[PDB]
């Protein structure tokens, strides 16, 4: 309609006037680069801009077709938008703000998932032996008392010592007792007391990984089996309900269920080996697990549970702070970094925030947070904004000179002086001659330097590792003349001088082979070489090799 | 150099109702009611 | 070694099979021991050694360890140079779209999923959702789903719902479809939807379908997976003077890139909250893009400046892009440039050089042959004297020097003669010393000039320079086959002076001997070089098989022509020299001695006539002054006259009897008259003097005034210029346009006041400011043209066809401006020219008509010769020898290997700057001869025209036709066809307005139908009362007579109706609206008598380049698309309908005819295809339709020679006709017939052609086709290799279509071979080309 009208134009007089343009154009309100889009589209087919009023068509009507459809498009449209932070605005202008009250709620709900998936690890205790293992080898001075555990739920190392001894005593007391109506009290009141210990992170998800490679493996053991009896033997799940759950340990739900008089169990023969051997590694597992499979199931189902509610609730805290991280980032627009990039950066620092943050001392999260936020910017505008890298510290120590420096020309009415910058700061002078080096950033190589043929300042730069076209005729006529010179000489000699310096080979073989393949004890062949130097040495032997030396 | 929008709007922009926009622009011919219209003799040029 | 460049799109195998290693960090190189870092954009261990024979840790450092890779870092020991050639790759976390296949126009991926790009772009940016194989819950595969209905529709759907969003749901649903199957379904529903656009949609889907099936690669590789990493050292980061660095754009990108995917892939290991996820592969897509294709989609990136980067798409399309610049306009070794200076001592083939020049262009050659001779021991030696410049070096560079020639060029190469080979003559100095003969090739003179100087090298460039490029072989222009090494201005001021007489000098009446005697005689002061006298001339004439018998007898001539009859070869005449010798009879003279001595003749005379000039125009000590520009005695009193005659119109303006615009007119045609009477008194006075005598008398001759002389030798200037000098200088424009009334009545022998000076730098400017958009223009013609028409070559020998074009002289209404001669000289005949008697054979056949064949024809006096064309030849991909002609350069028949094309462009496009953007009355004496004539007796006996394409023509005594004039229907001819006529004799007239309505019998005549106050009006002469009934149109008319038709049917007194005489139909003539019949109602006629009375180019270069661009005029002429009978039907709709009911034909074609048309049909007449119905501009389309091919070229070559001719152009017809026949060769298919063409398709022309003619010669029939006219511009989009199309064309999108079609290039264009470097298969390696298609077949 409108955009057709415009093409009426266009075609009738072969161009158009940028302000014909925009008039005609849709109201369809257009974001700047829209109106960027649309101007190639109906470039597509072929038109001139001219900001004034006015050279031959070379379009394909298939590109003028396309670009005829998508020109429809453009007035259907409602809000297309090509620019990634306007489209980031928008998906974030789509979650509301948190009061004060809302972040206590997320917080406990953090704390109680954590506190869940705590009591979840905490009720395999088998990783208690392991603890125990660590702070042995601990005190056999292998590692730092106070590195391995970050203290106790209580403040001295005694304590710990004595909490650890207490430890020892009720799980060798406890292990030691399993014959089972009050061993499981016993296991309770062991993981109760151990639930009064911390954990330093590290080795805490050392363990939980352990623990699920572990529990990997019994899955993969788990579904081997089931892949061998069903898709091979069409077993119904019916009967793996009914044999395998409920005992899970016994070979007889399916080494005794071969004996059903079914087709099934028949086909079974064929792929008993590999199922057998997953029993017996299951077996093993299950007595190494000495719980049942079930229960570990149910544990590992409320830990995932309550890993959800926290990854969930965290999620919520870091979209109320994505709302933020847009404000200090705008703080280093111009910086040698992106905005996009400024702002992906802050979102990680504000993660880095959420995870490590206690209501309990009531701090302003916007204050916990606009720091760590802060710190992930400028680190990475320090890491990643210049092609030749630069350390933190050179980056700080070339900031703080460029300060000094700026209010001694404020107080000096003049540029101060390597010295007297090296006066004012407590650096050797030399140092600041260093730091006044480290170059600032490459130049373009397609800066242009024209106003005569349209030049770029790379087409000057000259390739200095080229060997001169007469420095390779030279190095041919002195490989030439060396076979003359030496050719003029008897066999033996010639292939001593050959062997020792490498002429017409691959290697400068040392005297010790030359003498091998000519018999000998170096001395000879030494003798040989030297008569031979001292002969093409004399004149009437040596004018043109001479010629080959610069003089 | 934006899209062009009438002249008027510019006008109402500036406080400008269009009566005042039609006196400043447009003269007047009054009427009478029989049916009687004043006549000034510049007016009907042809 | 390679015979082709197959190209197709990458996979990530293969992407990965390029790789040397994966680049994962950012780095560069560290910025203390500025050494390349472990995994970066300039790492050693994957991109090669920094340098050779190397590690980077330092333990293998000596060549002997070449091939190991050092363990302390893993950088194979090599050559350096290998960090120019190893790629690396970059693993992308996420599926990322290639742009150049998403935003190509056509979108390749939307056209191969049928989905618009909105949708896959939405999808593309996380906005939507999408289904791929959503299955069998109620989904729709490629349905687009927002993210609420997602979330929706994910409810009571536990099936997985196969939903995906972002680049990973396009490649999915990219990998799941299968090509074969869509092809199976659009065969189905294309046989059972015969709708237009149905069908044509399946038709166009199938194809694409189908090549991407056949080109061997999978969709699933439009989406990047893997990205490539150039080399680094064609992106280097390169030190300079103090500490600064300079680096190539591409590393910002890369490390733009790198950045990204990092930030990806750690932010998916913190399992984040997918707005982060999401927003990062935007980012990371953006940074793809922008490294592809910068800016191509969003708004740009920028570096520390505002400059958007360079990126990888903008290092090969543009116009300073590799695929142009660099491959064909590189820096040359072996060169050098300098100023240019006379050397008038110099012949043809020899250039003076500087010494110090060549001392440094032969440096190698000087080192070769010095140590050959013992001077130099060694090379080094070598170096050293020629350093210190050494006696023995310059023999030695006077030997190397002696034969071998050297190419001068200078700046703007228009043409072929821009560049030459001459053999060196070592100077002292520093400028270049030129021949002035070859001046003129150059367009070169010598106030500042430079040329450039290459040497060639090989054997092979030395013979090519000296047989193809010496300036002794160019002495003919290939244009046309004149001379260009004419002499110029002061050979031509001396050779005048030497050879003209005047009226009384010493030795007047002698009788000499020879012309030794009278140059014996003029050097010792006897005789004066003008003296009248008598001379024993002895001439030879080849008047046999090549004799030269001699003739002896005693010619009047003076003692200058005898003195330059020395010089002049044996086998001319004498009568050449017996004239004043201006500066045209040089020309023909040397022409002359060209055509019947030969060539080396030529070559010799020239050089003798050049020094000849020279010294005679020392001798004569012409000169210049004040009192040689002559005022005329009148000039004052003709401008006073004038004046007078302008103040009384004046004067009678402001009394009001003449408007404005008339007085304007008077005023400018009454000081044209005064500028015309000015500069003939001036001419008059200055021409001419008076000298006394041999007896006494006064006596008048030809002035010897210096400026008169210049301007009538053709020296220099012209009486236009000597107008300005001596008369006034004339009549101005204004920046307007428009004409200044008063003239600058001074000259510049007087001066200007300061007004008239203001005036005149107006025109200056502008001329200024033009010259320079006149020379911007030509070049885009040449190119264009260069562009279509390069690959044209002459292949064959002989076709062996019997067609061609008819060459008849062109005239243009009066006299003849370019006889036969002209036209058929040095072409071929096709058929045998029959003597006028039509007795036999004149020139047999195939005889290719040199000078002697075109003199038997004049003597013949024969206008009609048919000839071989280019743009009929029955060769396939290429030309014949014999339809094409002679070389014109050269003077022989063409040779096989010859760039027909290149020439052909070269020589219409050089000739542009100097172009521009601008009744009967028999005059001569012959027999009238009328053509395409129908008439009938009028009442005195007088003829009368009923023939709308009457030609009259004022055929000769000896039956060859002078004038040609288009007889205007509705005319009476005074005499008739063999009535022999006189000058003036206005052999006919008719009305200049109102075309006149005839009967053919005299009979009364009935109004039928044509009803006063219903049909038609009563408008009988107001004032004189004569019956005037007026026609009404359709709305004029009343609406039951609008229905109606006016008829005037004749009518015999027996009150019987007439019929049309010597036609069963009635003699009805309807009269159309506005018909004026001044006839009363029902009145008796007489034959033929005026039943009633119907009321009543652009030029210069852009006509030329709107001429090959095939435009259709802004009101093209209707045709007669038809033969048959006109009518007409629904009228009023509209446009008015016509119909042309074919005799016996069906099909009567109707035609939307706009309304304000002025027909030029009766509603009731015959006509045959090819007829104008309306009237106007013609359209070369049409021609070509309605017309034949040789119809659309005779066209062509006319109205493009006409802009050419008015001009003073002069350039052959073969080189236009190369360029038709490169515009019409597609040819439409009508009738797929027994081949295997659809109908509605276009094809090569030489493909169809052979296609059928193999298939003719089985047991089928052939597939008919209408021939397509195509400008010069999409004629060229249509070239078959994408190496050639991308160097003109817009590289992306090239690339993009080759590549996805799987396309494979063998080099066997000149553009093609040119870029890869090798032999072109035109010229000297047409031969090698040759040979090798022979062993390929092997
Ligand atoms: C105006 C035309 C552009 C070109 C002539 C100008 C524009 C920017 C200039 C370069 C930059 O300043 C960076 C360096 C500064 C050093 O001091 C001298 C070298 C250095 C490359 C400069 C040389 C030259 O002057 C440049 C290329
Ligand atoms: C008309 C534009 C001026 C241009 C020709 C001048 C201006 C600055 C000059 C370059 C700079 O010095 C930086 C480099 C210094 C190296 O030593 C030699 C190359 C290098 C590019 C120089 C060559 C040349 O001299 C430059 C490009
Ligand atoms: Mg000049
Ligand atoms: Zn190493
Ligand atoms: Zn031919």
């Amino acid at each position: 309609s409108q955009l057709k009208l415009l093409v009426t134009r266009g075609k009738e007089q072969g161009y158009l006037t940028y302000a014909e343009v925009n008039d005609h154009l849709p109201e369809d309100i257009v974001d700047s680069d829209q109106i960027e889009d649309i101007i190639q589209m109906i470039n597509d087919m072929g038109i001139q801009v001219m900001e004034e009023a006015p050279a031959e068509n070379t379009a394909d009507e298939d590109a003028a077709e396309a670009a005829a459809q998508v020109l429809s498009s453009v007035e259907s449209e409602i809000g297309r938008t090509t620019d990634p932070v306007r489209m980031y605005m928008r998906e974030m202008g789509t979650v509301e703000l948190l009061t004060r009250e809302g972040e206590i709620d997320i917080a406990k709900r953090i704390e109680d998932g954590i506190n869940q998936v705590q009591c979840s690890v905490a009720e395999y205790p088998e990783a208690i032996t392991y603890l125990l293992e660590q702070y042995d080898r601990v005190e056999a001075e292998e590692a730092r008392l106070s590195d391995l555990i970050t203290g106790f739920v209580d403040i001295d190392p005694e304590l710990a010592r004595e909490k650890f001894a207490e430890l020892r005593a009720q799980y060798v007391v406890t292990r030691d007792t399993i014959k089972h109506a009050t061993a499981q009290e016993e296991i309770l009141k062991l993981s109760e007391v151990f639930k009064q210990f911390r954990l330093v992170p590290k080795q805490f998800d050392y363990l939980v990984n352990s623990m699920r490679v572990m529990m990997d493996r019994v899955r993969t053991q788990e579904r081997l089996i089931m892949k061998l009896c069903v898709e091979q033997c069409k077993m119904p799940k019916k009967n793996f309900i009914t044999l395998f759950t409920g005992n899970e340990t016994s070979d007889t739900w399916f080494n005794a269920a071969i004996a059903m008089n079914k087709p099934w169990s028949e086909k079974l023969h064929d792929v008993s080996e590999e199922v057998h051997r997953a029993l017996q590694k299951l077996q093993q597992i299950e007595e190494e697990t000495g719980l049942t499979i079930e229960q570990v199931k149910d544990i590992n189902r409320r830990m995932s549970i309550g890993e959800a509610k926290a990854r969930r609730a965290k999620k919520e805290m870091v979209e109320a702070n994505l709302r933020l991280v847009i404000s200090i980032a705008k703080k280093y627009t111009n910086r040698g970094l992106q905005f996009l990039d400024l702002i992906q950066e802050g979102n990680i620092g504000l993660m880095k925030a959420v995870d490590k943050f206690e209501y309990r001392r009531g701090y302003k999260f916007s204050t916990y947070a606009t720091w760590w936020i802060r710190q992930a910017i400028t680190r990475s505008i320090a890491d990643q904004a210049r092609t030749i890298r630069i350390p933190v510290h050179m980056i700080e120590t070339i900031n703080k000179l460029n300060r000094i420096s700026r209010q001694m020309l404020q107080e000096m009415g003049r540029e101060p002086t390597p010295e007297e910058l090296a006066e004012r700061m407590l650096m050797p002078e030399d140092k600041i001659r260093k730091v006044l080096k480290i170059a600032k950033e490459p130049i373009s190589m397609e800066t242009p330097i024209g106003d005569d043929e349209d030049s770029h300042l790379g087409d000057f730069i000259e390739d200095t590792t080229l060997e001169l076209p007469l420095d390779s005729a030279t190095t041919e006529s002195l490989r030439a003349a060396t076979h003359d010179v030496l050719a003029g000489l008897t066999a033996r000699e010639a292939k001593v001088l050959r062997m020792r310096f490498g002429i017409d080979m691959n290697t400068d073989y040392t005297l010790e082979e030359v003498g091998k393949q000519f018999d000998v004890t170096r001395e000879r062949i030494r003798q040989i070489e030297a008569k031979a130097l001292r002969k093409l040495r004399h004149p009437s032997r040596s004018e043109v090799l001479r010629s080959f030396l610069d003089d | 150099r934006r899209r062009k929008l009438p002249a008027t709007i510019i006008l109402r922009a500036l406080n400008y109702t269009t009566e005042q926009i039609l006196d400043l622009f447009f003269e007047k011919v009054i009427f009478e009611i029989k049916l009687q219209m004043e006549l000034v003799p510049e007016r009907l040029r042809g | 070694e390679f015979d082709a460049i197959k190209i197709a799109l990458a996979s990530p195998d293969m992407i990965r099979s390029w790789s040397f290693g994966e680049v994962k960090k950012p780095e560069t190189i560290n910025y203390r021991t500025f050494k390349p870092e472990r995994d970066g954009l300039f790492c050693a261990r994957i991109f090669g050694p920094v340098k050779d024979y190397e590690c980077l840790c330092g333990k293998y450092k000596r060549l002997k360890h070449r091939g190991v890779i050092c363990e302390k870092c893993g950088v194979e020991v090599t050559q350096t140079k290998v960090r120019r050639e190893r790629m690396g790759h970059i693993e992308l976390a996420s599926p990322t779209a290639h742009i150049w296949f998403l935003k190509s126009l056509p979108s390749r991926i939307g056209l191969l999923l049928d989905m618009p790009l909105r949708d896959i772009e939405r999808v593309l940016y996380f906005e939507s959702y999408v289904v791929i194989e959503g299955g069998m819950t109620n989904l729709e595969r490629q349905q687009i789903l927002t993210e609420e209905q997602y979330l929706d529709a994910l409810e009571e759907f536990g099936d997985e719902f196969d939903a995906k969003m972002g680049a990973e749901a396009i490649q999915a649903l990219l990998k799941s479809m299968d090509l074969e199957q869509e092809c199976e379904q659009l065969r189905e529903e294309l046989n059972e939807t015969n709708s237009e656009t149905k069908r044509k949609k399946l038709t166009k889907r199938i194809k694409l379908l189908e090549a991407f099936v056949q080109s061997g690669n999978k969709p699933e590789w439009m989406i990047l997976t893997v990205l490539p990493v150039l080399p680094p050292d064609l992106r280097p980061l390169v030190p300079l003077d103090g500490g600064r660095f300079a680096t190539s754009d591409l590393n910002d990108l890369y490390r733009r890139v790198i950045n990204r995917n990092n930030r990806l892939k750690r932010l998916l290991d913190l399992a984040a909250p997918d707005i982060i996820v999401r927003n990062e592969k935007r980012m990371l897509q953006e940074a793809v893009d922008a490294l592809l294709d910068n800016g191509r989609r969003g708004r740009a990136i920028t570096g520390s400046n505002k400059r958007p980067l360079k990126s990888l798409a903008d290092m090969i399309k543009g116009k300073q892009g590799r695929f142009r610049q660099n491959l064909l306009g590189k820096r040359v070794d072996y060169s050098g440039r300098s100023v240019i200076t006379v050397g008038p001592y110099l012949r043809l083939h020899q250039c003076g050089l500087p010494k110090k020049m060549a001392l440094e262009l032969f440096k190698p050659f000087i080192y070769g042959k010095l140590e050959l001779r013992g001077l130099a021991t060694t090379i080094k030696a070598a170096k050293k004297m020629v350093e210190r410049e050494e006696a023995v070096v310059w023999d030695i560079l006077d030997e190397v020097i002696r034969e071998h020639p050297v190419l001068l060029n200078r700046a703007p190469t228009l043409h072929r003669l821009g560049i030459q080979a001459f053999e060196p003559v070592l100077i002292e100095g520093k400028a270049i010393q030129l021949h002035p003969l070859v001046c003129a090739a150059y367009n070169a003179d010598f106030d500042g000039d430079q040329m450039a100087v290459h040497v060639p090298l090989t054997l092979e460039a030395q013979l090519e320079a000296r047989a193809l490029m010496m300036s002794t072989n160019n002495i003919l222009s290939p244009a046309n086959g004149e001379p260009i090494i004419v002499p110029s201005q002061d050979v031509v001021l001396g050779l005048y002076y030497m050879t003209r007489d005047c009226v009384n000098a010493k030795g007047e009446g002698m009788v000499l001997t020879g012309p030794k005697e009278a140059e014996r005689l003029y050097r010792s002061g006897l005789a004066s070089l003008h003296a009248r006298v008598k001379v024993r001339i002895t001439e030879y004439e080849k008047d046999a098989n090549g004799e030269l018998v001699a003739k002896t007898s005693l010619k009047d001539t003076t003692v200058g022509r005898a003195i330059l009859w020395m010089i002049v070869p044996k086998g001319l005449p004498y009568s050449i020299v017996n004239q004043a010798l201006g500066k045209k009879a040089i020309s023909k003279m040397l022409n002359t001695c060209y055509r019947i001595l030969g060539l080396k003749p030529t070559v010799i005379f020239a050089d003798q006539i050049m020094y000849t000039g020279f010294a005679y125009a020392a001798r004569s000590g012409a000169s210049v002054g004040i009192d040689d520009m002559v005022i005329p005695e009148k000039k004052h009193e003709i401008i006073s006259e004038a004046e007078a005659e302008v103040a009384e119109i004046q004067e009678q303006f402001q009394s009001g009897l003449v408007t404005a615009g008339e007085r304007y007119n008077k005023v400018i045609d009454i000081w044209a008259a005064a500028n015309d009477r000015v500069s003939k008194a001036m001419m008059d006075n200055l021409q001419t003097e008076t000298v006394i005598n041999r007896d006494g008398q006064e006596e008048k001759q030809v002035s010897f005034n210096s400026i008169y002389m210049m301007a009538d030798s053709g020296a220099r200037g012209s009486a236009a210029q000597i107008r300005q000098l001596a008369g006034m200088r004339g009549l101005m424009a204004k920046p307007d346009g428009s004409i200044i009334e008063t003239p600058i009545t001074a000259n510049f022998r007087e001066g200007l006041n300061v007004l008239q000076y203001f005036i005149s730098t107006h025109g200056a400017r502008k001329g200024l400011a033009d010259t320079a958009l006149k020379t911007a223009n030509s070049g885009y013609l040449t190119r264009r043209l260069v562009d279509v028409a390069q690959d044209l070559v002459v292949t064959e020998d002989d076709c062996g066809t019997h067609e061609g074009i008819m060459m008849t002289p062109v005239i243009e209404g009066g006299d003849v401006k370019e006889p036969l001669r002209d036209r058929v000289l040095g072409r071929v005949t096709a058929e045998d020219v029959l003597k006028p008697g039509t007795a036999d054979i004149l020139v047999p056949r195939n005889t290719l008509l040199h000078e002697q064949w075109c003199d038997l024809l004049e003597e013949n006096s024969v206008d009609a010769v048919k000839v071989r064309s280019v743009v009929s030849c029955d060769t396939d991909f290429g030309v014949c020898a014999h339809c094409y002609g002679r070389d014109l350069a050269r003077g022989h028949i063409i040779n096989k290997g010859e760039a027909i094309g290149v020439i052909a462009a070269q020589s219409i496009g050089e000739p542009g700057t100097q172009l521009t953007m601008r009744s009967i009355q028999v005059k001569n004496k012959g027999s009238i001869k009328l053509s395409n004539v129908k008439s009938v007796v009028n009442s005195s006996g007088k003829l009368v025209i009923t023939s709308r394409n009457t030609e009259l023509k004022l055929i000769d005594e000896f039956g060859r036709t002078k004038e040609s004039y288009k007889v205007p229907y509705g005319a009476v001819l005074a005499k008739g066809d063999g009535e022999q006529v006189a000058g003036g004799e206005t052999v006919a007239n008719w009305d200049p307005h109102t075309m006149p309505v005839i009967t053919e019998v005299s009979g009364f005549v009935r109004f039928t139908d044509m009803i006063d106050g219903q049909t038609i009006t009563r408008q009988t002469d107001e004032l004189t009362g004569l019956s005037s009934l007026v026609v009404l149109d359709s709305a004029e008319r009343t609406a039951g007579g609008k229905d109606l038709r006016p008829a005037l049917k004749i009518v015999d007194a027996q009150g019987n109706d007439v019929l049309i005489p010597g036609t069963d139909m009635p003699a009805q003539y309807f009269l159309p609206g506005k018909a004026i019949v001044q006839l009363e109602d029902g009145v008796q006629i007489s034959s033929g008598d005026t039943l009633a009375r119907i009321p009543q180019i652009t030029g210069g270069l852009p006509r030329v380049a709107d001429l090959f661009e095939a435009r259709r005029p802004k009101e093209p002429a209707i045709l007669a698309e038809i033969s048959g009978i006109v009518s007409f039907g629904k009228e009023t709709k509209g446009k008015r309908r016509l119909v042309i009911t074919p005799v016996d034909g069906s099909d009567p074609y109707e035609e939307m005819i706009p309304k304000w048309r002025q027909l030029n049909v009766f509603e009731g007449e015959r006509v045959e295809r090819g007829d104008v119905i309306s009237d106007g501009p013609e359209a070369p389309h049409d021609i070509l339709r309605l017309r034949g091919v040789h119809a659309v070229t005779r066209y062509i070559v006319n109205e493009v020679q006409d802009v050419y001719r008015l001009q003073g152009v002069k350039i052959n017809d073969k080189h236009i006709e190369v360029i038709v026949r490169q515009m019409l060769r597609k040819a439409t298919i009508v009738n797929a017939g027994s081949s295997d063409f659809l109908e509605g398709e276009q094809v090569e022309y030489s493909r169809v052609k052979i296609a059928n003619r193999e298939l003719e010669a089985n047991g089928k029939v052939g597939a008919t086709y209408s021939r397509d006219l195509l400008g010069i511009t999409k004629a060229s989009l249509a070239t078959e290799s994408f190496i050639s199309a991308a160097s003109f064309q817009e590289t992306t999108r090239v690339l993009t279509e080759a590549a996805v079609a799987g396309k494979r290039d063998e080099l066997r264009g000149l553009k093609e071979n040119v870029i890869v470097g090798r032999l072109i298969p035109a010229g000297t390696g047409y031969a090698y080309h040759q040979d090798r298609m022979r062993r390929r077949a092997a």
